[PDB]
């Protein structure tokens, strides 16, 4: 807010402001450009499918165990076990000093609701595999979804069957490790941690800006009447208004750097998500290293994160060859 | 004007402990907001008067006028307090206390009526609310409903083979230049 | 039937009118940008010359070159901004055609809904329009399935497509379109026993 921030509560403030022209009308039309393009990127993110699909009540999924990633019953928010690690892990009365005309608005899609749209994209490619992405949705039987994928490696699918009791202790054991590795160590979420951490101490920097005397006698615009002749007080609340004013210029343009790299990660989220999570990808290394079978997706706060699963040749053996 | 220095707000008692010299309580805010009036020997802690962004729903200026205001994080009640002459900047003060209003996360919406079905987001809000102009017409609020539900029968030992197709062709804009401008 | 779609709607141009818009609307807050006096006597230049003696009128003077000076700069700031994220779109819109147009393209979703054939380049106002191809099933008719066969002692396992069966005895088809074959040993092969 242009008038309250600068020099809101006098009534020398706004006529002397409006004077200056169309400066934070300008400024304005710039923070709800902002605005609305928070709320389209986690439209085009999430919301790539509309029939929202169930999961079934039986969980026999040819003996795979994805009890880590569903939604969870016992808890009120529809939110996996791998995801209440993930919200405890980011640390989101200085939300109460924002008198200044700093609002934070809200953001559209509340968070109970984005696990909706996550739970749909699971329930969607364990029962109906990727044919979902790309028109009617079609069962198909876990087991055998699963001898496709290894169709697309380049290994025949007789050897899925004959290991399909080993393949699937291995996977249920690697999911178990994701658990622990990520509350054992906090640099996992820095990637987070950060963008909520850079646009909080933005706005304290700015606050605490307007402290400045800018070559007027005083810091406030209150007192600079009572000790001063008014015929000329208007020359140094000039060198306050144009300081005051030129700072909150230096936050806008930090605003447009900033949402331009969101923007540029949002779209490569929203590109992996529309082939790694719905489809098979040739793309090596693109969805994980090693040769991709298929992904899930999981919410966060402020991001999404990918569960890659990757298939990895081990031990060999020499040869002769001709 | 407590110690000689001007201002402006609501005045309540303070128990922080003010030792026998300090006189005024201060945080990074760095604006006066708390005096120990000469007066008398108690503390007084000043907080700026209850304020907001005024934001407005209107549909099309043809199709009506009529119009739902939403100021955003204050109470519901604290809203019909602010019916005084000269106290506003705004007179429009009969929105104030008008229609059924209903309350949301990002404050108080006047002049809606709040149903409970489900529908498509026309006008977003916040918080997972949207409004429209439906029918004899008024602005009503809702929330969003994400699609339509489906369950997917799966069993282990069944598969569905599609027997027919269809063709559909899909268009699709990009920018890839704007004008060229010299000062 | 997109011919209408174009014309039913107006809506459908709504990126490529925007960004004549803004371009043409930065433009006017230029415009009436000189009117403010920036704390000036007046807004006019070359009165203020002869109203004011030359010894202090430079103080005047420079407080409003300064106010001008400073409207250009945050002019031209916003266009690099705004040159950055065209050019960002114009490589998408490079990419689409050397993928989607000169070739067929296996990325799922991403030269449209659905499966792609082939498509079409359009030209436009200051932008392009592509016209997707894409191939869609239709309605399905569900079946009941088993992983493999097994006849002679020996497991049999399909060379391309899955076993189906309608109630009576098994068949071999394609996975995305039902044309049922009779079990043969060509569409087959043999890998291990059946326990
Ligand atoms: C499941 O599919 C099989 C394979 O098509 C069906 O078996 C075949 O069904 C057709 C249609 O009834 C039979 O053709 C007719 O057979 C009679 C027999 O007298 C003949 O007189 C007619 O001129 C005509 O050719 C075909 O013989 C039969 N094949 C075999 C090996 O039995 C089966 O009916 C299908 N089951 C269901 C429930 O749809
Ligand atoms: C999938 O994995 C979970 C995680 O271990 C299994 O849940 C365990 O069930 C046993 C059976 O009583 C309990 O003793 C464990 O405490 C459970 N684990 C946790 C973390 O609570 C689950 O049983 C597995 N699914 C299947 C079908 O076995
Ligand atoms: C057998 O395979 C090994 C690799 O597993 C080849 O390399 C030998 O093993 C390690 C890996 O390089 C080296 O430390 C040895 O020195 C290698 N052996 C020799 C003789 O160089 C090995 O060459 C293969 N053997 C043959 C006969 O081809
Ligand atoms: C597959 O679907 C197409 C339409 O998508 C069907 O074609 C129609 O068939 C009916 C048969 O009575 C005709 O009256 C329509 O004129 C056809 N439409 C078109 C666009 O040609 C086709 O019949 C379906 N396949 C099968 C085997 O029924
Ligand atoms: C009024 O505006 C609407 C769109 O907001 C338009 O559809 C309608 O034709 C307009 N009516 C007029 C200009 O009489
Ligand atoms: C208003 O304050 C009361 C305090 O008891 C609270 O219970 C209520 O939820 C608040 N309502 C709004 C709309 O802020
Ligand atoms: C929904 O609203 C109608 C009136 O609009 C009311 O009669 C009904 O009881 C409501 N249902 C609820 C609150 O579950
Ligand atoms: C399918 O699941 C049911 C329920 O667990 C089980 O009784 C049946 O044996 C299973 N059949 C196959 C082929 O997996």
């Amino acid at each position: 807010d242009c008038t309250m921030y600068i020099c809101g509560d006098s009534t020398e403030c706004s006529n002397l402001l409006l004077q200056y022209g169309s400066f934070c009308t300008q400024l304005k039309r710039a923070l709800t450009g902002i605005a609305v393009e928070q709320d389209k990127n986690t439209q085009e993110v999430f919301a790539q499918v509309k029939q929202i699909y169930k999961t079934p009540p039986i969980k026999y999924f040819g003996g795979f165990n994805f009890s880590q990633i569903l939604p969870d019953p016992s808890k009120p928010s529809k939110r996996s076990f791998i995801e209440d690690l993930l919200f405890n892990k980011v640390t989101l009365l200085i939300c109460a000093q924002k008198f200044k005309g700093l609002t934070v608005l809200p953001p559209l899609l509340t968070d109970e609701m984005i696990a909706q749209y996550t739970s749909a994209l699971l329930a969607g490619t364990i029962t109906s595999g990727w044919t979902f992405g790309a028109g009617a949705a079609l069962q198909i039987p876990f087991a055998m979804q699963m001898a496709y994928r290894f169709n697309g490696i380049g290994v025949t699918q007789n050897v899925l069957y004959e290991n399909q009791k080993l393949i699937a202790n291995q996977f249920n054991s690697a999911i178990g490790k994701i658990q622990d590795s990520l509350s054992s160590t906090a640099s996992a979420l820095g990637k987070l941690q950060d963008v909520v951490n850079h646009n909080a101490q933005a706005l304290n920097t700015l606050v605490k800006q307007l402290s400045s005397k800018f070559g007027a006698i005083s810091s406030v615009l209150n007192d600079i009447f009572s000790r001063l002749d008014k015929v000329e007080a208007e020359v140094q609340i000039d060198r306050l208004i144009t300081g005051r004013l030129q700072s909150l210029q230096t936050y806008v343009t930090q605003q447009l750097i900033r949402a331009a790299e969101i923007r540029a990660s949002a779209n490569l989220a929203a590109t992996k998500m529309s082939e790694c999570v719905l489809g098979q990808s040739k793309r090596v290394d693109f969805c994980g290293k090693g040769y991709h079978l298929m992904s899930f997706p999981q919410s966060a706060p402020h991001g999404v994160v990918f569960l890659h699963v990757t298939y990895v040749p081990a031990q060999e053996k020499n040869f002769t060859t001709a | 004007n407590f110690n000689g220095l001007k201002g402006t707000g609501v005045l309540t008692e303070s128990n922080k402990k003010f030792l026998p010299f300090q006189q005024f309580g201060r945080d990074i805010a760095d604006t006066t907001d708390a005096v120990r009036d000469p007066q008398t020997l108690e503390i007084l802690d000043i907080t700026p008067c209850s304020f907001g962004g005024v934001s407005v729903i209107t549909p099309g200026t043809n199709t009506s006028n009529q119009v739902a205001v939403l100021y955003q994080g204050v109470n519901c009640t604290e809203v019909p307090v602010a019916i005084h002459a000269d106290q506003l900047t705004p007179t429009w003060r009969v929105y104030s206390t008008g229609s059924n209003v209903f309350q949301t996360r990002a404050g108080c919406l006047i002049g809606a009526e709040y149903v409970n079905n489900s529908y498509e987001c026309d006008i977003p809000i916040g918080a997972g609310i949207c409004a429209s102009y439906q029918t004899s017409q008024s602005i009503i609020a809702y929330t969003m409903s994400l699609g339509a539900e489906n369950s997917v029968a799966y069993s282990n030992n069944s598969i569905a083979i599609p027997t027919n197709f269809t063709i559909s062709v899909t268009t699709e804009i990009l920018p890839v230049s704007m004008t060229k401008t010299s000062v | 039937k997109i011919q209408d779609s174009l014309s039913s709607t107006a809506s459908a141009l709504g990126k490529l009118q925007d960004v004549v818009n803004h371009n043409a609307q930065a433009l006017n807050t230029l415009v009436k940008q000189l009117s403010s006096k920036f704390g000036a006597i007046s807004s006019v230049l070359n009165d203020i010359f002869s109203r004011l003696d030359k010894v202090e009128a430079e103080v005047q003077i420079d407080r409003l070159i300064t106010g001008r000076l400073q409207s250009l700069q945050t002019y031209v700031t916003q266009q690099l901004i705004r040159a950055a994220e065209i050019r960002a779109s114009a490589n998408l819109a490079a990419t689409k055609m050397s993928e989607c147009v000169l070739g067929q393209s296996k990325r799922v979703d991403f030269c449209g809904k659905g499966y792609h054939l082939m498509s079409f380049p359009q030209s436009a106002p200051h932008g392009v329009v592509f016209l997707h191809v894409t191939y869609v099933p239709a309605q399905e008719k569900n079946f009941t399935t088993a992983p493999a066969i097994c006849h002679d002692g020996k497991a049999h396992f399909p060379r391309e497509g899955v076993f189906v069966s309608n109630g009576t005895h098994w068949f071999v088809t394609q996975r995305n379109f039902y044309e049922p074959q009779i079990i043969t040993t060509d569409n087959t092969f043999v890998s291990g026993n059946c326990d």
